[PDB]
């Protein structure tokens, strides 16, 4: 139907955000990032593919075909189904969910379940464990980013997120709850693994800690997934907390003020701060990294739903 | 141009205003965009062959003033090129078939393949 | 539970192979497997001339190359009592000095690349490719200068290298800082290296640290300090001690010692007097190609210097210098041949990855690439 | 010096050298009881153990002659306590007074042979894992002696077949005269 | 006609040739020169190459430095796990030959006795550039490659 | 009221006076098991006899660093207590007296060094 | 806000720098050999390093010897000890020469 | 695991030179 | 270990400690690298054997001692996957000399 | 003892509006903004990277690279077989056999040097007494195959009449020093 | 009070969240009441 | 039982004859066999038998009657 005009789309847009990502960074570096496939790396991405495409594999195992050659699938599947509810402009929301955000919950509850399969379909004891690691931060950060969306959600009125960015005509709640949106960012990070908090993707561990029958396609599809669970979590980052596709509201005589060039701008702005804070910092280690989520970032989560409910309880602001 | 398919694209966003000093025999155009900024970026060379082109094609007479080991554009040093012995270069021909890759005199590839045994057999 | 940590990142720390008896993620003992980088240098050297011996040692620490060469000629003047001129001990400094800021720049963010910073590294090695514009420029290759030789050194600065050392020591402390204010604020990297590693003096002593990490514990200990084997004893620079030992000083410390290193270079170039390049002692000193070509006896020394060698007398040194790991040293007995006799080379990295075990217990998993990485473990010398 | 007033005059048993850095040839069976000596003694403190340096004179009669360097960083002093041992003469380990003497132990075991008494963990540090042949001594060959090894039909496996390579070319330059 | 086929095998060779992510086995110093060659400078993440950190997905190895004599068995098993269309550069002497080690023991005379190696970057401690040019040969050896003709025979 | 030894894991010691004089009068005491002439009682009594003497005399750790000039106090108790391990340790596989025919062999070289080699300061 | 106190102004990038390329010889350098004094005056004796030196006096010391340096050795009294390297540590910012070098 | 945790608190930064800065 | 063998007695003591070592060891050495379909444990006690008597007239007590050293050495290196094992399956008249060699 | 460092260490900081200072540099990560900002400085500075096939890093005319064998102006090679740099080769690589050709001057019939074997330390630039052998600033010699990069006889390391235009220009300002 | 001064030092993320949390829970329980008017 | 086994692997050992094997047969006097043959039939009798025969009483065994009162007697027989 039109879902092949949301998952194409996005498909292209996750090929290009590993060049994205490579180029930025670079740059970040004091150096071009691929320049020479083509004009300007524009075909990089679909290099890095026909090449992973290209690649005979190690050994056929065509046999356990059902166990982990699907568990990829689920995952992508996963992060490619929470992009319906996702509103790019007023009535561009696939599928308007009256309940949306809870859904978008739901979705990441069920990539729990993506990450921890996959991981054990792989018969790596260094690996699973891995796997298993990175499923408990992923699921310790959402319990934050939980109650983060408890917060955006008092202060609007309902779950559906093109309310959510409708509530927003007035002021986006990055200006007010910009605590918040730090929060909901550095746990965004640390929900998805890309971030200062990915030692499960240590170079090296990432690779060695998903599955052991690469093939390629097992390769890009997890990459492929961790860029469109980064696309997804920029692209909550600025429905919530930046106005999802509200303008400055200046109504500028040089712009006509087209609502998806707004959603655009700013998930590129969070795709951008994606990259720049994984140039500039330094890992946190998965042992202060999980006693950065419970010790951290729940309570100044809880604080903050408190706060944003008793500031807008005492004087009627509901 | 029409090459948005190289970082030759990289070289032609280059030469925008960088003076053009010298083209050897070969064509490839050696240029220079002093003064502006970015010391170590301010000589290089259009291969004058956009596609197969690779490093080493450019002249012993160029190869100087082109990594700044000197300052004597190709030009200059071509008067210093001796007559006698002067070879012109070959673009290491690494690999592109036999007769034209470099072969030791024993390679069994090389025409000619000498006997090293130093007893001369009866 | 044993696990078989190899290199994480390769091209970084190139064969590490420890053998982790870990405990869950506490490692509970750090086994480290040597020999996969054991070229047969301490055996090679006994084969071949003490000209010939030299390249070996820019090959020994491939991260900080002159300072190999610089203890291996101060152990072949050690017995020569082949004395050297200013200008010499100036450019040996001056580039003994460049190579610690090529080896802390890469040491440091190696490590933090290791750890995760992925910047400093590319910032750094900027820095290092206009470090090897000189060693590059002075001797000829961009890593590998066999350029510090027995008697003074190689061949003279080119006429442009002062300047240009200038040019780049006016802009480094810019580099330094930026290395610094990119890793030392940040509490993702004070959380990643403070009391990470930390090792009481008593023990840096015992496993004979002897480098960065003998003064990460406090212990005042410079052999550019306590044996002054150059200009050092002209040159004024403050040896940067640690206070508690953990990798947090040590980083501080190989981020300040790239100061002094910094101060080190800018007084080198302000008082290099213009002398010889090389020992007068032409019978140590291979003669200028201008002199063998036109005198008779040059020529007769330029062959049995470049052939015989030196035959430096029987005798047995040793010559540490400190390089950037640590306290290399390079214990040269010498039959009077013109070959050494058991040229052992004592680098540290053999001695600092010994310290791996006990720096390296009851710390979790990822922070055995952490200690590595402080110990800047570089296993040409290993 | 110091060092040789207080040190028992048996303990320096047969040499004692005063410049190029200064040694105290001792035995075997004096020398961890040596190295306790020099250590946690207050004017002689050094703590230190730099370097054991295997040397190897094949033709003496204690053929090896274990180096065992040690700095002073209180007094800033060096002192290269040696001794001889020949190829089957285990001789004491010094690992329990400078732990840093594991593994260059291991380092003299394994390139010359010299082993050492209740050193824990005396295992083959450098050399290949199946290394047969001490490398450092002087009677063995430069290019070793089985210690080629190429890819085969043995698929996955690098063998280890007897030697042969361009022969190395070993120069007289030594002159007469000295 | 062949045109078809040529200018299928000009893409393939086009993709293996644009994005060729190597395994550097950067044993010693030419694996520093290999970071100076990944290093701002020279860069190569703009050719395509990155260097991947482990042996499964790594279309080429860089083995730098000397292989000894038993880092001779692990190269060989790393070697083993790379997907077929894989490449082997040899970076430095003691890489591609025997080196300044030809005659140690201890080292390998050159890792074109485990690997079987198709670039050999040449100078001991190659110019970072060396290096590079080592790799844009090995993009040559890709665009002579024309494995579609071939499964066409 | 010393803060902190700059050395680390050599811990700062309060009652520094007090257990360098308990450390040396044991030194004192234990040093008598071994022969009187033998070089080394000789040293451990001159030397443990001036620093008991100056750790008597003088009261702060600070005097006794001053007058005494071997570094820290606490570097002071660990040499101390070190010397103390080493004549328990002597005690034990008595090395004293000279044997029958002890060849001590001088080699007493003396080559000129050329001082831009390290050597020491 | 950063490091910028009109001091990261030292920019990486130079622009200026190698201006001279280094083959190309606007001054011919001379790089002395020898100093003036040994030009005209080769005798070699006394300038040598390799041979010029004490021969090895190795004597051996006999039983008698080692109980007389015992008895000579009446006491050991202060400056018949090893000096200490006296080293302590004291905290500096930038106040040698005020940062500037 | 009752091993020593790491414990990211510590002293003040303070450059810590050797005695001789000025006068040896 | 300290080399007790004052005597031969002490060193063929030891001798006999390091034989029972290796033959109660020979169940791993079989696990590890999947020798007891190849080789019998008879086989391997006889390869052991052959090998402490191969070397059994060594008059000299620390020579005897070194020997049992290495083959500590390579027995630890067989027990621990230190060594593979296509190896250990192989450690278990004049005129067709002339007819090849001149040696 | 860590216990009454933490306590001090912890008492230090211990006077409100300093305490304020350390929360909110610690809540509203400041030390971190100060990263992301010279991050940002970096992502928008100029590039100091080189675009390589096209311009080249910066070399000196020392720069040691590929051997050449140079000849004299008036050809005949300037290698005659005294075999200082065979002597002086640290890896062995240079094999000269020599031969009185038929003109009766000395020569080399075989000056092999094996790149591969070979340490490119320059020694033998410096050993050869008339300049013979000298490294040419070429080090772009990738050869497909090890046997091609072992230098023959005097016939590829021949090849330095084509780089004589760079060597003699390197000599002729090296030769200063 | 001292100690108090030590938590907020020590722990700044529980002792900043127990006032933005103060803040929620004491602006309904007075201030709330206050607007009566 | 333990007696014919312990007999059979005396028997089938691949260096004696089975003919001068008896009950009462000596390692050193009726079998000619050397101090490492007797440990190596020691050996042979604690994995035949599955015992954990300590090396100071293995040592004692001379003959194939010590190696039967030795095999009978472990209360651990197998
Ligand atoms: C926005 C873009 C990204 C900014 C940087 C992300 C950094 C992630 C981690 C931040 C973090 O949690 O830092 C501290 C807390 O930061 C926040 O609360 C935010 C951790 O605690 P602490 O070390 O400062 O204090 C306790 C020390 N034992
Ligand atoms: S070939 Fe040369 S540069 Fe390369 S690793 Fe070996 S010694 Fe280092
Ligand atoms: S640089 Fe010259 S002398 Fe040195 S190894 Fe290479 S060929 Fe031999
Ligand atoms: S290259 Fe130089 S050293 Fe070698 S044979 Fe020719 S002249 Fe002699």
């Amino acid at each position: 139907a039109e879902i092949l005009g949301i998952i194409l789309p996005l498909l292209l847009g996750v090929a290009f955000l590993v060049l994205a990502e490579r180029k930025v960074m670079a740059f970040v570096q004091r150096r071009k990032g691929p320049d020479v496939v083509g004009s300007f790396g524009l075909l990089q991405p679909l290099a890095d593919g026909l090449k992973l495409i290209l690649k005979e594999p190690i050994s056929p195992s065509s046999a356990n075909f059902f166990l982990f050659r699907m568990a990829p699938v689920a995952t992508f599947m996963l992060s490619l189904v929470a992009w319906a509810v996702v509103p790019f402009d007023y009535g561009m929301v696939l599928s308007d969910l009256n309940i949306g955000l809870l859904y978008l919950f739901a979705i990441s509850s069920l990539g729990v379940y993506g990450i921890i399969i996959a991981g054990w379909s792989s018969n790596s004891k260094y690996a699973f464990l891995g796997a298993l690691r990175s499923a408990a931060q992923m699921v310790s950060y959402e319990v934050s980013i939980g109650l983060i969306l408890i917060t955006v959600l008092i202060c609007v009125g309902s779950c559906n997120l093109s309310e959510i960015v409708m509530a927003q005509k007035q002021i986006w709640f990055g200006i007010p709850l910009f605590p918040v949106l730090v929060m909901f960012f550095i746990s965004c990070l640390a929900e998805t693994n890309r971030a200062p908090f990915d030692l499960p993707e240590a170079e090296a561990e990432l690779v060695a800690g998903y599955n052991v029958e690469y093939s390629s396609m097992g390769f890009a599809l997890f990459f492929l997934g961790e860029y469109a669970n980064m696309i997804l979590m920029s692209g909550l980052c600025t429905l919530f907390f930046l106005g999802g596709w509200l303008p400055i509201l200046d109504l500028p005589i040089f712009k006509k003020i087209p609502g998806s060039i707004w959603f655009s701008i700013k998930v590129l702005f969070f795709l951008f701060l994606y990259i720049w804070v994984r140039a500039a910092f330094p890992r946190y280690r998965y042992d202060q990294l999980m006693g950065l989520g419970w010790k951290v970032f729940l309570p100044l989560s809880l604080a903050w739903v408190v706060s944003v409910s008793g500031l807008l309880v005492t004087f009627q602001w509901l | 141009r029409c090459l948005p398919d190289g970082n030759l694209l990289q070289t032609k966003i280059h030469n925008i205003g960088a003076t053009l000093v010298g083209v050897d025999k070969f064509g490839n155009k050696y240029y220079q965009k002093l003064g502006d900024t970015q010391y170590g970026r301010h000589r290089w060379v259009e291969y004058a062959s956009k596609d197969r082109y690779n490093a080493s094609q450019v002249p012993a007479e160029w190869h100087g003033w082109l990594h700044f080991i000197t300052d004597h554009t190709g030009d200059e040093l071509l008067s210093l090129k001796p007559k006698r012995y002067g070879l012109e270069h070959k673009e290491n021909f690494s690999g592109e078939g036999d007769a034209y890759i470099y072969h030791s005199k024993g390679h069994t590839l090389n025409p000619g393949q000498k006997n090293w045994t130093r007893y001369q057999s009866w | 539970f044993t696990l078989n940590f190899g290199p994480q990142h390769p091209a970084a720390h190139g064969v590490l192979r420890l053998v982790l008896e870990m405990n869950g993620e506490v490692v509970e003992r750090a086994e480290p497997h040597i020999g996969l980088l054991h070229r047969g240098t301490e055996k090679l050297i006994e084969y071949k001339t003490y000209l010939q011996a030299l390249p070996y040692f820019d090959r020994s620490d491939y991260v900080s190359m002159m300072a190999q060469e610089h203890a291996y000629s101060l152990a072949v003047e050690k017995l020569l009592n082949c004395e050297v001129p200013l200008r010499a001990q100036y450019i040996r400094v001056l580039f003994c000095e460049i190579t610690r800021i090529l080896n802390h720049l890469l040491a440091l963010t190696t490590h933090a690349m290791d750890v995760g910073a992925l910047t400093p590294f590319l910032w750094a090695f900027e820095e290092r490719e206009k470090l090897l514009e000189f060693y590059e420029r002075v001797s000829g290759a961009r890593m590998h200068a066999s350029f510090i030789r027995p008697g003074g050194v190689a061949q003279d600065l080119p006429l442009g290298l002062c300047r240009d050392i200038d040019s780049f020591t006016q802009q480094f402390a810019s580099r330094i800082d930026e290395l610094e204010e990119m890793l030392t604020g940040n509490r993702i990297w004070k959380q990643r290296l403070v009391d990470i590693g930390t090792v009481t003096a008593q023990q840096a002593k015992d496993w004979g640290f002897s480098g960065v990490m003998l003064r990460g514990p406090g212990v005042c200990w410079d052999l550019r300090r306590a044996a002054p084997y150059d200009v050092y004893d002209q040159l004024d620079f403050d040896v940067p001690v640690g206070t508690r030992g953990d990798c947090y000083d040590r980083y501080c410390i190989r981020i300040e010692e790239m100061r002094q290193s910094l101060r080190i270079i800018v007084q080198c170039l302000n008082q290099m007097p213009s002398g010889m390049i090389k020992a007068d002692d032409r019978k140590l000193c291979p003669p200028s190609r201008c002199r063998m070509k036109l005198s008779m006896e040059s020529s007769i020394h330029h062959f049995e210097l470049y052939t015989e060698g030196f035959s430096v007398p029987a005798s047995s040194t040793y010559t540490a210098v400190e390089a950037p790991k640590g306290e290399f040293g390079v214990f040269l007995v010498s039959n009077g041949s013109n070959r050494p006799y058991r040229c052992k080379i004592r680098a540290p990295g053999f001695a600092h990855l010994q310290g791996l075990d006990f720096m390296s217990k009851h710390h979790m998993l990822a922070d055995v690439v952490t200690i590595i990485g402080t110990q800047d473990i570089v296993f040409g010398e290993v | 010096k110091y060092s040789w007033e207080t040190l028992p005059k048996k303990w320096v048993k047969k040499m004692e050298r005063s410049e190029h850095g200064n040694r105290f040839d001792t035995n075997t069976d004096y020398l961890f009881q040596l190295l306790c000596f020099l250590k946690l003694h207050t004017y002689t403190r050094v703590q230190v153990l730099i370097d054991i340096c295997g040397v190897d004179y094949p033709s003496r009669k204690r053929r090896f002659e274990v180096v065992y360097n040690l700095l002073s960083t209180r007094y800033n002093s060096r002192i290269r306590v040696q001794t001889s041992a020949d190829e089957v003469t285990r001789i004491s380990s010094v690992v329990s007074l400078f732990p840093s003497a594991g593994w260059w132990e291991r380092e003299v075991w394994d390139m010359f042979g010299v082993s050492f008494i209740n050193h824990p963990d005396l295992r083959r540090i450098l050399t290949d894992y199946g290394f047969e042949g001490h490398p450092l001594r002087k009677d063995f060959p430069l290019s070793g002696y089985v210690q080629v090894r190429y890819d085969d039909p043995e698929k996955r496996v690098v063998s280890e077949p007897i030697e042969m390579t361009q022969e190395f070319r070993y120069f007289d330059f030594a002159s007469p005269w000295e | 006609a062949e045109f078809v086929i040529s200018k299928v095998d000009d893409l393939m060779n086009w993709a293996r040739t644009g994005s060729i992510w190597p395994m550097t086995f950067g044993l010693a110093c030419c694996a520093v020169e290999m970071m100076h060659t990944g290093a701002a400078r020279y860069d190569l993440d703009r050719f395509g190459i990155i260097f991947r950190p482990s042996p499964r997905q790594s279309d080429c190895m860089i083995v730098a430095g000397t292989l000894t004599n038993k880092m001779a068995p692990a190269l060989r098993k790393v070697y083993d796990q790379m997907p077929e269309p894989r490449w082997v550069i040899s970076m430095g002497s003691c890489a591609n030959g025997g080196g300044y080690y030809h005659y140690s023991y201890s080292v390998v005379r050159g890792c074109d006795r485990i690997v079987p190696v198709d670039i050999y970057v040449p100078g001991c401690p190659p110019t970072a550039e060396a290096l590079l040019y080592g790799l844009l040969q090995l993009q040559k050896k890709i665009n002579r490659r024309k494995d579609f003709l071939h499964w066409w025979n | 009221v010393k803060q902190t030894t700059g050395i680390v894991g050599l811990d700062v010691v309060p009652n520094a006076r007090a257990v360098l004089i308990d450390l040396y009068s044991k030194t004192l005491k234990e040093i008598q098991a071994v022969p009187e002439d033998e070089g080394y009682r000789k040293a451990v009594e001159s030397f443990t006899r001036q620093r008991l003497n100056v750790c008597k005399e003088e009261e702060d750790w600070e005097m006794i660093e001053k007058r005494l000039g071997c570094g820290q106090v606490e570097e002071l108790i660990e040499e101390a207590r070190d010397e103390l391990t080493l004549i328990g340790k002597m005690i034990e596989w008595d090395p004293w007296g000279v044997p029958d025919d002890y060849e001590c062999e001088v080699i007493e070289n003396d080559a000129p060094i050329p001082k831009h080699v390290p050597q020491h300061r | 806000p950063c490091a910028h106190p009109e001091y990261l102004e030292a920019v990486p990038k130079a622009t200026e720098y190698r201006l001279r390329c280094p083959a190309t010889i606007d001054e011919e350098a001379i790089v002395p050999s020898s100093d003036p004094e040994t030009v005209y005056n080769i005798v070699y004796h006394g300038r040598d390093q390799r041979r010029n030196r004490p021969p090895i006096r190795r004597y051996v010391l006999t039983k008698d010897n080692v109980v007389q340096m015992m008895n000579e050795k009446k006491s050991f009294d202060v400056s018949d000890f090893p000096k200490v390297y006296l080293t302590t540590v004291e905290e500096d910012l930038d106040t040698r020469g005020g940062g500037y070098e | 695991a009752a091993a020593a945790a790491a414990a990211a608190a510590a002293a003040a930064a303070a450059a810590a030179a050797a005695a001789a800065a000025a006068a040896a | 270990v300290p080399p007790n063998s004052a005597n031969l007695t002490e060193a063929r003591r030891r001798v006999f400690d390091f034989f029972r070592a290796a033959c109660r060891s020979i169940p791993t050495i079989m696990d590890i690298y999947n020798l007891q379909d190849v080789v019998a444990p008879s086989q391997l006690r006889y390869a052991i054997s052959a090998q402490i008597r191969n070397n059994a007239h060594i008059t000299d007590p620390k020579v005897i001692d070194l020997l049992i050293f290495k083959g500590m050495e390579e027995l630890t290196d067989i027990v621990d996957h230190a060594k593979q094992r296509h190896h250990i399956i192989g450690q278990y008249d004049f005129l067709k000399n002339f007819y090849t060699s001149n040696y | 003892d860590d216990e009454e460092a933490e306590q001090l260490a912890k008492e230090i900081s211990k006077d409100w509006s300093t305490v304020f200072e350390r929360s909110m540099n610690t809540l509203f990560l400041t030390e971190m903004v100060r990263g992301l900002s010279l991050t940002l400085k970096y992502f928008f500075d100029p590039k100091v990277t080189i675009n390589y096939p096209f311009e080249k890093g910066p070399l000196s005319p020392r720069f040691r690279g590929e051997h050449a064998l140079r000849r004299y102006p008036t050809g005949e090679e300037r290698c005659i077989a005294c075999k200082l740099c065979e002597a002086v080769c640290p890896a062995q690589a240079i094999t000269i056999e020599a031969e009185e050709r038929e003109d009766g001057s000395r020569r080399t019939t075989r000056y092999d040097i094996d790149m591969t074997k070979c340490i490119y330390c320059g020694f033998c630039q410096e050993a050869c007494p008339v300049d013979a052998i000298v490294e040419g600033p070429n080090f772009e010699f990738a050869t497909e195959t090890h046997e091609e990069l072992l230098y023959d006889k005097e016939k590829l390391l021949e090849n330095g009449d084509r780089w004589e235009t760079e060597i003699a220009e390197n000599l002729r300002s090296e030769s200063l020093y | 009070m001292e100690k108090l001064r030590m938590f907020v030092a020590q722990e700044p993320v529980v002792a900043a969240s127990c006032l933005i949390g103060g803040v929620g829970l004491f602006l309904p329980a007075v201030v709330r009441p206050i607007l009566d008017s | 039982a333990v007696v014919d086994r312990v007999l059979d692997v005396v028997k089938s050992f691949p260096k004696v004859d089975p003919s001068k094997v008896t009950p009462e047969v000596h390692f050193q006097n009726d079998l000619g066999l050397d101090s490492l043959d007797t440990v190596e039939i020691v050996m042979a009798i604690e994995e035949e038998f599955k015992l954990e025969i300590p090396d100071k009483e293995a040592d004692k065994i001379d003959s194939c009657s010590l190696a039967i009162e030795y095999v009978y007697n472990h209360p651990m027989s197998s």
